[PDB]
RNA sequence: AACGAGACUCUGGCAUGCUAACUAGUUACGCGACCCCCGAGCGGUCGGCGUCCCCCAACUUCUUAGAGGGACAAGUGGCGU
């Protein structure tokens, strides 16, 4: 039986942990964006007395850091914060190489191309923006876009003809041809705003969740709606699997991991159960990331902690 | 000290909740932006105070309903209880039964079945 | 329902984030020069002092002043019909 176990916990932050990103190149370094305006790059010392130390704090941002992603080579990082600016870092020293100015409101999401050639950003301006990798504005989706906050944008991993997909606060999942930057199709449903969106590594499904609490699976090839999983409380971040057919979902205080084959829950990752003497008892779950080894997942919470969960047999 | 909010803040927060109930959450830094985008507050301090009272109201609406804001989700749970429910049934057992001087009364309007009796101690408090 | 209180305006505290500056500067070395060995050394090369002189050097940390941000009893524990 495949089970999950709490290996260790990482400390060093001061506010909420908002994003976690791992690269398949270096299996011993993690990026963690937090609400204390810093981005911590970790020294993942695999011991068990602790589990990791912050290696370097990428500083320089005037508000919350909402999104971060590592490049394909492991030498750069892209970040998007709540002052409208995007930053291209250097994982060797710091020294933000290029800031991507141009927005009127906070920057929510950020995503990197398959070859790290274009950049995409969604903000609260109801504007999706494409950028050259030199710090200039390539294209802007001004209208036919969402009517509310564009909460998340992602690239498809396919070399076969290219998709980008965006979810918003207008309870819609919109999909775009990347060459043309026009709409391909709509996706209706999801009563309530949308928190996240993701594409499977095979580039064939989009698992979208939000306030509703139900994770919906959409097909990127058929242009239909496959099926729905009621995730229970609420969905913060949905992430697919690197070497399995699961789907990890971040509910309020828990993490729900489905076997998609017969669409059945495998586990409910609940932390410790102190009798919290009033009010909302547990620190809620913000983000989660699967390691390229497919063996351990990292989860960033709202109480300044980053917890590890290892697959055990 | 102070920290007592004014009617201009409380009424604004109550209206903001009663219209945009589904956009508001439990954290302050998001309710701030929501109220910033849905309303027109002509100051930043007032915006923060309104968004801070909205959070304190939301933390309560998750419990029992407050008595100044009416939403749709919390009205159905009243409506669907004000219509009949299987907790209630009919008159609980339809073999209800009486005492004398009621049978003596019922006899004066022609009733004749399905009753009982009892006689008490002869006056109060004995 | 109205006035007064509050809200409001100026001000003090914070930004290694933005905007940009020989009527403000920093650092760098181009420097060049003075001086002392005060260090290894020779005294030179390396350094140490400079409101001494230059840069069509790179920058805005200190100075200036604009735009935004940021604090809300928001978080946690008690006391509260
Ligand atoms: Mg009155
Ligand atoms: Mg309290």
């Amino acid at each position: 039986t495949e089970q999950m176990t709490l290996r260790g916990t990482l400390k060093g932050h001061n506010g909420w942990v908002t994003q976690i990103a791992t690269t398949p190149q270096f299996p011993d370094m993690i990026l963690s964006a937090s609400r204390d305006k810093t981005i911590i790059m970790w020294k993942l010392t695999r011991d068990e007395t602790n589990y990791g130390i912050p290696q370097r704090a990428l500083r320089g941002h005037s508000h919350f850091v909402s999104d971060v992603v590592i490049s394909s080579d492991g030498q750069f990082a892209l970040s998007g914060s709540w002052d409208g600016t995007l930053r291209l870092w250097d994982l060797t020293t710091g020294t933000t190489t290029r800031r991507f100015v141009g927005h009127t409101k906070d920057v929510l999401s950020v995503a990197f191309s398959s070859d790290n050639r274009q950049i995409v950003s969604g903000s609260r301006d109801k504007t999706i923006k494409l950028w050259n990798t030199l710090g200039v504005c390539k294209y802007t989706v001004q209208d036919e876009s969402h009517s509310e906050w564009v909460s998340c944008v992602r690239f498809s991993p396919n070399s076969s003809n290219p998709i980008i997909v965006s979810c918003g606060w207008d309870k819609l999942v919109k999909v775009w041809n990347l060459a043309n930057c026009k709409l391909k199709t709509n996706h209706i449903g999801h009563t309530g705003y949308l928190n996240t969106v993701t594409v499977s590594p095979d580039g064939s499904l989009c698992a979208s969740g939000g306030k509703d609490g139900q994770a919906m699976l959409w097909d990127l090839n058929e242009g239909k709606h496959l099926y729905t999983l009621d995730g229970g409380d609420i969905i913060n971040a949905l992430c697919f699997s690197p070497n399995r057919y699961w789907l990890c979902a971040a509910t309020g205080p828990s993490i729900k991991i489905w076997d998609l084959e017969g669409k059945i829950i495998v586990d409910e990752l609940k932390q410790e159960v102190i009798s919290t003497s009033s009010k909302a008892e547990p620190p809620q779950c913000t983000s989660l990331a699967w390691s390229a080894d497919g063996q351990t997942l990292f989860a960033g919470y709202t109480d300044n902690l980053v917890r590890v969960w290892q697959v055990t047999i | 000290m102070g920290r007592v909010r004014t009617k201009t803040v409380k009424k604004a927060a109550r209206v903001i909740i009663e219209k945009y109930y589904t956009r508001l959450g439990n954290d302050f830094h998001t309710n701030k932006r929501v109220c910033e985008e849905i309303a027109i507050i002509p100051s930043k301090k007032l915006r923060n105070k309104i968004a801070g009272y909205v959070t304190h109201l939301m933390k309560r609406i998750q419990r029992g309903p407050v008595r100044g804001i009416s939403i749709k989700l919390q009205e159905e749970e009243r409506e669907r209880r004000d219509n009949y429910v299987p907790e209630v049934s009919a008159l609980d057992q339809e073999i209800i039964e009486v005492d004398p001087d009621t049978k003596e009364m019922l006899k004066l309007l022609d009733f004749g079945s399905l009753s009982n009796l009892q006689v008490t101690q002869p006056t109060v408090g004995m």
